[PDB]
């Protein structure tokens, strides 16, 4: 609509994925000192199954660590597949071998917790070296045919992949659906993951959230960067 | 990504919450509920010696990253 | 007129920035923001194996025309 504060949870539950995704891309961005234009109840209408799932948040965000790159990999694979030490070793090797950084400067980079952070290129190199897994990446909004249908553009891009990693690069913080009491927004400069189950339901996994949540692919904010295993 | 704050009880137990500066005290209590099963009406939050009100944000209270809130339950 | 430098990601993507020797690293990050939508706090710039600081200029770092800076985003 023009004003979303009239939309009810029931109306939103009856909407298609693309209609729900349009609500996200139009109204889910938080303000500087307030929540988005969508309430917890309204976002709850975008949740599909609340039944028991074997999919879980294997990696919660650890105290004081900006290691969502690691958490998203482990949540995407549903295993403790990448330890912290290997995460930090592979990262440091990239700065050392590819960017010419000295040992002393690499160690400062690893150990400065507040300044630490990686990107989708580091992630791709970790996935290639550690797991021999190639990836492709794209912003959702740049996908072929996204303007015609966000849901199907993302489905067609993901293909038969069982997981995807999502990077929210930019300045926006998005309120997202949650199957719990609190809102757990997708914060800026942060990785999350989604995992597909046997019924082709996708489960959204934020290391900063409480539980997995079953949402349509079109719920992912369109500016986010998708990483897809080949 | 993301900002973390601490919530400490008199029991000594401390937990890490994932928050934004824009989070209301209401949503913070909801996050404590998700972690501990404690409904918001049984939560009293204190920071800088003041009881926090539901409609104000962390930023409104100048609660920053790694700040510690004190939780005392309201059992009657 | 004008000096150009390159900014290269690990993805391989390379972009051309229009700069002056007097440009601070701060303004260079702002130019990357204008082109790519990436805020400065999500940018780590590296040249000659060193992370560049915001208050120094290209000339301070001996960054000259057609130099290549390496951009790695800081996602946490």
């Amino acid at each position: 609509p023009m004003n979303p504060q009239w939309l009810t949870e029931e109306q939103i539950k009856k909407m298609s994925p693309d209609e729900q995704g349009n609500l996200i891309d139009t109204y889910a961005a938080r303000k500087i000192n307030a929540a988005s234009d969508l309430t917890h109840a309204q976002l709850r209408g975008m949740i599909g199954s609340t039944a028991a799932s074997h999919i879980a948040i294997v990696n919660a965000q650890e105290t004081g660590l900006g290691h969502a790159g690691r958490y998203a990999i482990n949540n995407a694979l549903q295993q403790e597949a990448l330890s912290q030490n290997e995460f930090l070793s592979l990262t440091g090797q990239i700065f050392s071998n590819q960017l010419g950084m000295s040992l002393a400067d690499v160690k400062n980079l690893i150990q400065n917790q507040d300044d630490f952070g990686i990107d989708t290129g580091v992630l791709a190199q970790i996935l290639k070296q550690k797991f021999n897994q190639p990836v492709k990446e794209s912003k959702i909004c740049d996908l072929p045919d996204c303007a015609l249908s966000k849901q199907q553009a993302v489905e067609n891009y993901i293909g038969k992949a069982k997981w995807v990693i999502v990077a929210n690069i930019g300045t926006e913080v998005f309120d997202m659906p949650s199957s719990t009491h609190a809102v757990y927004p997708l914060t800026r400069g942060h990785f999350v993951a989604l995992r597909r189950d046997a019924d082709n339901r996708w489960w959204y996994l934020d290391s900063r959230g409480k539980n997995p949540v079953n949402i349509a692919l079109a719920i992912i904010p369109r500016t986010c960067t998708l990483i897809v295993p080949l | 990504g993301g900002m973390q704050i601490f919530v400490k009880t008199l029991t000594g137990k401390t937990i890490t919450l994932e928050v934004e500066p824009s989070d209301t005290i209401e949503n913070v209590k909801a996050k404590i509920q998700d972690k501990e099963g404690i409904p918001p009406d049984q939560q009293r939050l204190i920071f800088a010696g003041k009881q926090l009100e539901d409609g104000r944000t962390l930023s409104d209270y100048n609660i920053q990253k790694e700040s510690t809130l004190h939780l005392v339950l309201r059992l009657r």
